[PDB]
This record gives C-alpha cells, structure tokens and sequence, in this order.
C-alpha cells in the first residue's frame, strides 16, 4: 500500500484555482465508477485487489462498472480494467438527510491486477491522527469550474490542507459531524464527479486514505471547505466487512 | 401532454453532494446533479423542472 510505481508530481498549480492534471498512472488506487453506458458518475479508491471503497450517496449498483488504470477517459487507447461488481456493502449508519457515515464498500467479481498503474491505497488506523494544517491530496474527474458541465477527460489533483472540526464549523456549523473531516477553503475544491475518490495524506512514505469526497459548496467554492467522510472513524467497519466477506 | 419532475435538495445540508448525475432542466439547461438544480431554484427563486435525466 500507498506507493505508486509512477511518481506523482505535485506543482504549485496543484494548489490554485482548481488544481492540475496528474501524471498518468501516479494514483493507481484511483478508480472511476461508471454506468453500463460508460458514464463516469463517481470515483473510488482500491484498498485490495478485490474491494473498492466509495461514497454511499453515489448509489453504485452491481450493474455499474469499476474502471481501473485510467488517465484520459477521452482516450479509447489505454490499458484499463473494467471490473464487475458482486456486492455493494453500504454502511447501515449512513444518514441520507445529513450525509453522515458516507462509506460504501464494493466487492469485485473480477479481482483487479496490481500493475504499475493499478495498486492500492494504504487504509489508516482509527487511532490515527492527521493534524489540521496538514497538506494533502484529492484526485478525480470532477468539474473544473462548476460552470463547465462537462467533466474533464484526464485525472486532476489538488493540494489542500485539512481543517479542524472547530474551524469548519465556522463555515458549516452544526452540519459537520464526527464521521466527517474538512479540507479546503484554500483556492481548491472537489466538484461534481469527484465524489467517492480520495483525500490522501502521506504517512511515513505511504499515501493514506484520510477522506472520501462527500459534499460541500453547492457551487464548488474555493473559499469554502469541502467535506469528506472521515476514514479513521469508519476504518474499523472497513476491516470488519472485509473480514466477514 | 405530460410530466415534469421536480429536483430535490438535502435540507439537513445547505450544500450539495459531489456526484456527476446530469439532469436536463425544463429551461433547456444541463445541471451537474439534482441538488444543483434545486439550489439554483432556491437562490434564483425559479421553478425549473427535470425534463429528462442525463444531459440535454
């Protein structure tokens, strides 16, 4: 876990008005949720060669497809993995009103083939503590400007720091829960089509699954923090379901 | 001769979820998702509906 064969290159463009385009194959655990139609509606992260972790508000069906090893979705010329889904294991504690406990585990029919471009993300430990002001990473195919209404063909990366529950409440107040973590308000935002993807904080060499894109500004406001499912507070459930399945 | 379909928000949230699920409004415009059309009706005080799902 959490070491790309292919090394990412995070430049100062990754930090301003709506990040940058990634080096192809640098976030191997990055997957795209798609229709039978080949329509990207969400992202996910690979934690094994069999399971994918996503956001529960995404509504993935067994009918949907997990596409591994993609850069340019606008291609038709990449070596990608279209894995089928066998079972969707959505948290029972997810609150649809509140968007709390927004984690869903997907069990694959076809195991994915770790490659140079496919690998898994390290999962944290509940005990884990990721300090506010920590600069992290979010990745996806979400809109660049809210005003684009056409998702990007190539993967993007934004550099953004975590926020204290206390300082997010300033912007969201009572909405912000315990199974929620915030990041942003720094010139970068997660937007429509980023949902289920990762918020990865580097821990001791490893890129570690710290958040899942959840929800945020209606309009992908770069001065407002974006909210993500808090992995450490939901990680034990990950272990448990993975174990019992 | 027919239908309609109104777009819904999460009220317990005054933000939107980040999924890409375009919806075609009765106005002839594409919304990234449904909560977006709702948040735009609310702020613009409009009453646009969902023609068809997916892009216009």
């Amino acid at each position: 876990c959490g070491v790309p064969a292919i090394q990412p290159v995070l430049s100062g463009l990754s930090r301003i008005v709506n990040g940058e385009e990634a080096v192809p194959g640098s976030w191997p655990w990055q997957v795209s949720l798609q229709d039978k139609t080949g329509f990207h509606f969400c992202g996910g992260s690979l934690i094994n060669e069999n399971w994918v972790v996503t956001a529960a508000h995404c509504g993935v069906t067994t009918s949907d497809v997990v596409v591994a090893g993609e850069f340019d979705q606008g291609s038709s010329s990449e070596k990608i993995q279209k894995l089928k889904i066998a079972k969707v294991f959505k948290n029972s504690k997810y609150n649809s009103l509140t968007i709390n406990n927004d984690i869903t585990l997907l069990k694959l029919s076809t195991a994915a083939s770790f490659s140079q471009t496919v690998s898994a993300v390290c999962l944290p430990s509940a005990s884990d503590d990721f300090a506010a002001g920590t600069t992290c990473v979010t990745t996806g195919w979400g809109l660049t400007r809210y005003t684009n209404a056409n998702t990007p063909d190539r993967l993007q990366q934004a550099s953004l720091p975590l926020l204290s529950n206390t300082n997010c409440k300033k912007y969201w107040g009572t909405k912000i829960k315990d199974a929620m973590i915030c990041a942003g308000a720094s010139g970068v935002s997660s937007c429509m089509g980023d949902s289920g993807g990762p918020l990865v904080c580097k821990k001791n060499g490893a890129w570690t699954l710290v958040g899942i894109v959840s929800w945020g500004s209606s309009t992908c406001s770069t001065s407002t923090p974006g909210v993500y499912a808090r992995v450490t507070a939901l990680v034990n459930w990950v272990q448990q379901t993975l174990a019992a399945n | 001769d027919s239908l309609g379909r109104e777009a819904k928000c999460y009220n317990e949230l005054n933000g939107c979820t980040y999924e890409y699920r375009p919806v075609c409004g009765t106005d002839g415009d594409t919304y990234p998702n449904e909560c977006v059309l709702c948040f735009e009706n609310r702020k613009r005080q409009t009453s646009i509906l969902i023609q068809k799902s997916g892009p216009c």
